[PDB]
RNA sequence: CCCAUGAACGAGGAAUUCCCAGUAAGUGCGGGUCAUAAGCUUGCGUUGAUUAAGUCCCUGCCCUUUGUACACACCGCCCGU
């Protein structure tokens, strides 16, 4: 049967859509299919921030940012948890978590 | 020999640590980063095949770094963080964090922090088949 | 390593494959108190006195 | 009338007929620190220190004390002093004297008052007793 | 003669503090004049630690099959050769209890790692109760295991172990396996 | 009941059973069977703890969502010389 009305992709008005590699496994999956994390972190973690800070030359250096994107295919990313198998009613849902 | 000069005031390093997802380097070299005081892995201090990459391993490597340069007469360094980068893995390995650390508790004072991960414009296929590893 | 007095104020759990470790989360009386969680094991009185003789070891979740 | 419980503990008893007479120091009749089984001893002697010779001179208390079990005939002689000061001074003078021993005694040592309820417990099914079983084979 | 006690005084005997009972706590109902009550430890949690140290140390070494909870031992140990000793040392008294373990007291710990590996221990350290409770409970269980056939053997098994139970030195052997293995754990951060 | 001629005389192959306080274990005493008939069981006391106040890793159970080509219900169904 037809699990998803959007075949759980974002192709809309077009043919075909470039692909990409899942940073888990490398798989081949296209762009919208993806599932797609966008991780702003520390470069330094919350358990090594002070003692940075304490050895830091300048005063309130601001420490900088990690940004990296993640790109995971169904598999990579249902077992990673990153999501969940929902309910027939709640896969429609597409709000995000609140976090 | 050594820099004599203002007992008062900092030298500056630079440590670039390759923190990989199998291993972790710890590498001050100088300020222009031609010309290297010392390079410690994780795997001159552990002698196994997983652990190589461990944060223990990685602190340790850190705290032989330090001692060195210390000894060396560098007192402070820019840290210049990097992951595998290329078309791999561009989060750094577990060995970064503790790594960092134990340069900032072994008496080392910590200038800028950057991060040096090789970022393609765009990449080469990667190491895996268009259906990816299957382990 | 200056042993400074710490009182509990939630326990979160146990950690392992069968159950071995502990975790709470601890702030200072009168020293400019902060929320730092720490390992635990076992008994915590109400209002106990962890032993941060080290302020550098908040123990790591996950 | 006549109120009389003595003393009692686990299993064994110290009956305390509480009246005026020589009042000596005795334990099972016996000196201070003199009991064949040489183990809980010093228990009496703590008090007599405090107060002085002239308070036990009219205190008779004849005791029946029979019971085998340390921590039932010992722990019991205890319970049967506090009762004696207690209806002694309760009965003579005031309720606040009483009230005083009574205070240094019983928050001296919680357990006169209360026992051990503890006991052995059933054997059930198919098992050497209460909770241990039978070794299962498959 | 207004001292307090048979062998404490009030006059001029000065800690110069109060902070100084953590193991040792003896100021309300749980007084009896010797260690011997009988009684439970295991009813609920923390209840062993509750126990004093000295206590404990004299009264937790029941182990093994032939001195298993028998009170008469314990009896025998706090009760003759140390009231005794008490005054007959001369000096002051207070060394005894106050010559064991301030310094030896294991202040960290560390428990298992992972799915597959053995050869480190993540760090854990505890405010005295679990300590006390996971230290000594292996303390005493090794000091039995090893220790069958004892040449140190009751009738004079209060001195050592009554001068390295409750606080004040660092001298006692199966706590320095424990400390340097705390050293070991302790190298997690 | 006993005469001392020594029992690997002081922690145990993969495989495993039971157990959270008056409990485990030691220890004996009754009842049933029966002629006193017990190394069985069923109870009873007595001495009396070490560990733990946790978890879902193993073995399983329950309450939800999910997949199923199973319904003899996964010890199922089924594919190819």
């Amino acid at each position: 049967t037809k699990k998803r009305r959007n075949n759980g992709r974002a192709k809309k008005g077009r043919g075909h859509v470039q692909p990409i590699r899942c940073t888990n496994c490398a798989r081949c999956v296209p762009k919208d299919k993806a599932i797609k994390k966008f991780v702003i972190r520390n470069i330094v973690e919350a358990a090594a921030v002070r003692d940075i800070s304490e050895a830091s030359v300048f005063d309130a250096y601001v420490l900088p940012k990690l940004y990296v994107k993640l790109h995971y295919c169904v598999s990579c990313v249902i077992h990673s948890k990153v999501v969940r198998n929902r309910s027939r009613e709640a896969r429609k849902d597409r709000t995000p978590p609140p976090r | 020999l050594g820099p004599q000069v203002a007992e008062g005031e900092n030298v500056f390093g630079v440590c670039h640590i390759f923190a990989s997802f199998n291993d972790t380097f710890v590498h001050v070299t100088d300020l222009s980063g031609k010309e290297t005081i010392c390079r410690v892995t994780g795997g001159m201090k552990v002698k196994a095949d997983r652990d190589e990459s461990s944060p223990y391993a990685a602190m340790l490597a850190a705290q032989d770094v330090a001692q060195r340069c210390k000894e060396l007469g560098i007192t402070a360094l820019h840290i210049k963080l990097r992951a595998t980068g290329g078309n791999r893995t561009k989060t750094p390995g577990p060995g970064a964090q503790s790594a960092l650390r134990a340069l900032a508790r072994s008496g080392m004072k910590i200038g800028r922090i950057e991060d040096v991960t090789p970022i393609p414009s765009d990449s080469t296929r990667r190491k895996g088949g268009r259906r990816g590893r299957r382990l | 390593q200056p042993i400074k007095l710490a009182r509990v104020t939630k326990v979160l759990g146990r950690t392992g494959s069968q159950g071995q470790c502990t975790q709470v989360r601890v702030e200072f009386m009168d020293d400019t108190s902060r929320s730092i969680i720490r390992n635990v094991k076992g008994p915590v009185r109400e209002g106990d006195v962890l032993t941060l003789l080290e302020s550098e070891r908040e123990a790591r979740r996950l | 009338q006549s109120v009389q419980v003595f003393g009692r503990k686990k299993t064994a008893t110290a009956v305390a007929h509480c009246k005026r007479g020589n009042g000596l120091i005795k334990v099972n009749g016996r000196p201070l620190e003199m009991i064949e089984p040489r183990t809980l001893q010093y228990k009496l002697l703590e008090p007599v220190l405090l107060l002085g010779k002239e308070r036990f001179a009219g205190v008779d208390i004849r005791v029946r004390v029979k019971g085998g079990g340390h921590v039932a005939q010992i722990y019991a002689i205890r319970q049967s002093i506090s009762k004696a000061l207690v209806a002694y001074y309760q009965k003579y003078v005031d309720e606040a004297s009483k009230k005083e021993i009574k205070d240094i005694l019983i928050q001296y040592d919680r357990t006169l008052l209360v026992a051990d309820p503890r006991r052995c417990e059933s054997k059930k099914f198919g098992g050497p007793g209460a909770r241990a079983r039978y070794q299962k084979s498959y | 003669d207004i001292k307090l006690f048979g062998k404490w005084s009030t006059d001029d005997v000065q800690i110069n503090d109060i902070s100084l009972q953590d193991y040792i706590a003896v100021k309300e109902k749980y007084a009896k004049y010797l260690p011997h009550s009988a009684g439970r430890y295991a009813a609920k949690r923390f209840r062993k630690a509750q126990c004093p140290i000295v206590e404990r140390l004299t009264n937790s070494m029941m182990m093994h099959g032939r001195n298993n909870g028998k009170k008469l031992m314990t009896v025998r140990i706090v009760k003759h050769a140390f009231e005794i000793i008490h005054l007959l040392t001369g000096e002051n008294p207070l060394q005894v209890l106050v010559n064991a373990i301030i310094n030896s007291g294991p202040r960290e710990d560390s428990t298992r790692i992972g799915r597959a590996g053995t050869v480190r221990r993540q760090a854990v350290d505890v405010s005295p109760l679990r300590r006390v409770n996971q230290a000594i409970w292996l303390l005493c269980t090794g000091a039995r295991e090893a220790a069958f056939r004892n040449i140190k053997t009751i009738a004079e098994c209060l001195a050592d172990e009554l001068i390295n139970a409750a606080k004040g030195s660092s001298n006692s052997y199966a706590i320095k396996k424990k400390d340097e293995l705390e050293r070991v754990a302790k190298s997690n951060r």
